[PDB]
């Protein structure tokens, strides 16, 4: 479940922030530890 | 991180050549529907 | 060429209106955007709000419902008002002349640019004290 | 804000730093405050000057990348002590309103 | 063999949207473009466009621009991949179009003329 946010970016309203901004969590080498990573993606690739 | 500035990619047509070349595909398409004839295109109306 | 006047009382009961009024000489009101400027200790000074040509003023989010801004062209002379003051905002005042800035870096078909401000010619500044006594 | 007391001699050139440097296309502006004299600007866009002050100062061309806006007073005089503000247009972090961090210039 | 339905008629007030829904099984449906033809009571049937179910491709006619969605849903599990339904959404309809709405179809490997025909959704308008 990513936890997502706007870019900080001057858009308008018409004009969508056409980068999201989300964080979320992945599985490192050590499988006991969990990380929290954060990353852009386009509007297009999330869904509510 | 994106860096720098934010824009919109987009894609350039040269005008002249584009209407130059829509005019010879008309005229090449009136023979097969008849000589006195109108014609117009209009973008794409649905789909994915 | 413009000499700004502020013509200003300095002096305010809290909870009331501060109204001070920058008289135009050299100039017309309508050559430039007009925009105000408060310097208060502790802080540097800031850009309060500004006019547009068409009587489209613009005020800061931190006090948009504060203070207010009036232009009136039968007399050559920009008007602020604040609302409801407290001890917190007596300081320095400026009235300034504000060009319009057009820079553009993206497309102007798609938007991507913007308007900046500045100034080049300010006022020699007004005094304001507001206490109870 | 702060009045950071930064001092320069005499005939050496002064860097003076305007602090939180956004990330994208900019417009600065850069002006002073002169106790007892009416303020003025000294620059309003990076590259851009405007007319009546002399050629000694100038500012930081943000063209390139890691280009912090630096305002560099070169041939210092005594009659640049002052305070010096700056006020950031930036393009992807939104509207600065407020006036960055001042500086307190004096001759030494 | 060739299975297809409908579903969604009815009477409504003028103003509103009527969805009408085709659901076809039996055939692969990748392929075989849905045709939506419309047949208003005392005059020979007339055609209202078609839609493809590959991309959601329309066509449409001279008249219903502006006023219909050929809209489709697909199998998502590959389990049942040939359970296909287009939806036909009508909106702002005037008075005069109280009809009866086919989804026919076409042979194997074309789309003219239609062999397939539906039981047909009613549209009546108060
Ligand atoms: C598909 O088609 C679309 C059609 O829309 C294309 O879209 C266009 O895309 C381009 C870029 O891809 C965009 O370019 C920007 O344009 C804005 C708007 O300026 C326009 O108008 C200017 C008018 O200037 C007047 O004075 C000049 C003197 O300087 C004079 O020469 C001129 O005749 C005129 O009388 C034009 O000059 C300007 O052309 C500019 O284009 C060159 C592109 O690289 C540029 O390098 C040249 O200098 C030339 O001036 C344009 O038509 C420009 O403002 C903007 O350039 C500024 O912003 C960038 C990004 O930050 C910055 O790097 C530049 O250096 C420049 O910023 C200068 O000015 C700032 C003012 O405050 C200052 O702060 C900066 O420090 C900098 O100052 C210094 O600059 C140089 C740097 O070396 C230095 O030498 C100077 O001395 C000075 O100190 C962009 O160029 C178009 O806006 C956009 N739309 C249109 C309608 O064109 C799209 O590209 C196509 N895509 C494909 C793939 O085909
Ligand atoms: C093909 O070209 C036509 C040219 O008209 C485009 O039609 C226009 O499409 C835009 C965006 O879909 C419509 O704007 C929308 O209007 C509705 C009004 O109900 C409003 O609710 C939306 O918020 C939005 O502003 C515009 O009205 C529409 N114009 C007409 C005359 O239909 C069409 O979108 C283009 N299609 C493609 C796929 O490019
Ligand atoms: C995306 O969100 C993350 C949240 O963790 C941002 O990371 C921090 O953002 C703040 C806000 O400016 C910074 O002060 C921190 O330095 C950032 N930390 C790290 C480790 O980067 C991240 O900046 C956001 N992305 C964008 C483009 O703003
Ligand atoms: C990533 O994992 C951490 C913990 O491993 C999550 O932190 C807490 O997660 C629980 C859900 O199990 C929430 O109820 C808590 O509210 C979370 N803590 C905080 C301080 O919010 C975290 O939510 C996970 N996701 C992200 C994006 O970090
Ligand atoms: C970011 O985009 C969302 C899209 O729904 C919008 O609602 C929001 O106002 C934008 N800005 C912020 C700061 O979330
Ligand atoms: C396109 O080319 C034809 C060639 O005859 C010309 O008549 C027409 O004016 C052109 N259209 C535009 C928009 O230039």
């Amino acid at each position: 479940t990513l936890q997502c946010t706007n870019v900080t970016n001057n858009i308008t309203d018409d004009m969508r922030g056409e980068l999201k901004n989300c964080s979320f969590n992945m599985t490192t080498e050590l499988r006991d530890k969990k990380q929290k990573v954060y990353s852009l993606f386009y509007r297009l690739d999330v869904v509510q | 991180d994106i860096i720098g500035d934010i824009r919109q990619a987009h894609c350039n047509v040269s005008k002249a050549t584009w209407n130059e070349t829509l005019g010879k595909v008309v005229k090449q398409l009136r023979k097969h529907f008849g000589n006195n004839t109108i014609i117009r295109f209009a973008n794409s109306s649905g789909g994915d | 060429q413009m000499q700004l006047q502020e013509s200003g009382p300095g002096l305010v009961k809290p909870s009331e209106t501060l109204s001070l009024t920058c008289s135009v000489s050299g100039a017309s009101i309508s050559d430039s955007y007009w925009s105000w400027i408060r310097r208060s200790p502790g802080k540097g000074l800031e850009w309060i709000g500004y006019v547009h040509k068409s009587g489209d003023t613009n005020y800061s989010p931190s006090l948009k419902s504060r203070v207010n801004l009036s232009l009136d062209t039968s007399k050559n002379q920009v008007s602020l008002s604040l609302v409801a003051a407290t001890a917190a905002d007596s300081g320095k005042y400026y009235c300034a002349r504000t060009l319009h800035g057009r820079r553009i870096y993206g497309i102007v078909a798609f938007n991507e640019w913007f308007t900046y401000f500045y100034m080049d010619v300010w006022g020699n500044g007004t005094q304001v004290t507001v206490s109870s006594a | 804000q702060v009045q950071i007391d930064i001092s320069v001699a005499p005939g050496e050139t002064a860097r003076i730093s305007c602090g939180e440097k956004s990330l994208g296309s900019r417009a600065v502006q850069w002006y002073q405050h002169r106790a007892g004299q009416a303020p003025s600007l000294i620059i309003y866009n990076n590259q851009d000057r405007p007319s009546g002050i002399p050629e000694r100062f100038s500012g930081s061309p943000d063209s390139p990348f890691g280009t912090t806006a630096t305002l560099t007073i070169t041939s210092v005089e005594a009659g640049d002590e002052a305070d010096y503000y700056c006020h950031i247009w930036d393009s992807r972090v939104p509207t600065k309103w407020v006036f960055g961090g001042g500086t307190t210039l004096t001759v030494l | 063999h060739v299975q297809l339905v409908q579903s969604g008629g009815g009477v409504k007030k003028i103003g509103a949207a009527v969805r009408i829904s085709c659901e076809v099984s039996g055939y692969n449906f990748m392929d075989q473009f849905i045709n939506w033809v419309r047949q208003a009571p005392g005059q020979g049937l007339e055609w209202m466009g078609w839609m493809n179910p590959i991309y959601g491709q329309v066509n449409y006619s001279w008249r219903f621009q502006g006023r219909v969605t050929m809209t489709r849903q697909l199998s998502q599990d590959p389990d049942d991949p040939d359970w296909g339904t287009a939806f036909m959404e009508l909106r702002g309809l005037r008075v005069d179009d109280t009809a009866v709405y086919y989804c026919a179809r076409g042979p194997s490997g074309e789309n003219y003329p239609f062999h397939y025909w539906g039981q047909g959704v009613r549209v009546v308008v108060s």
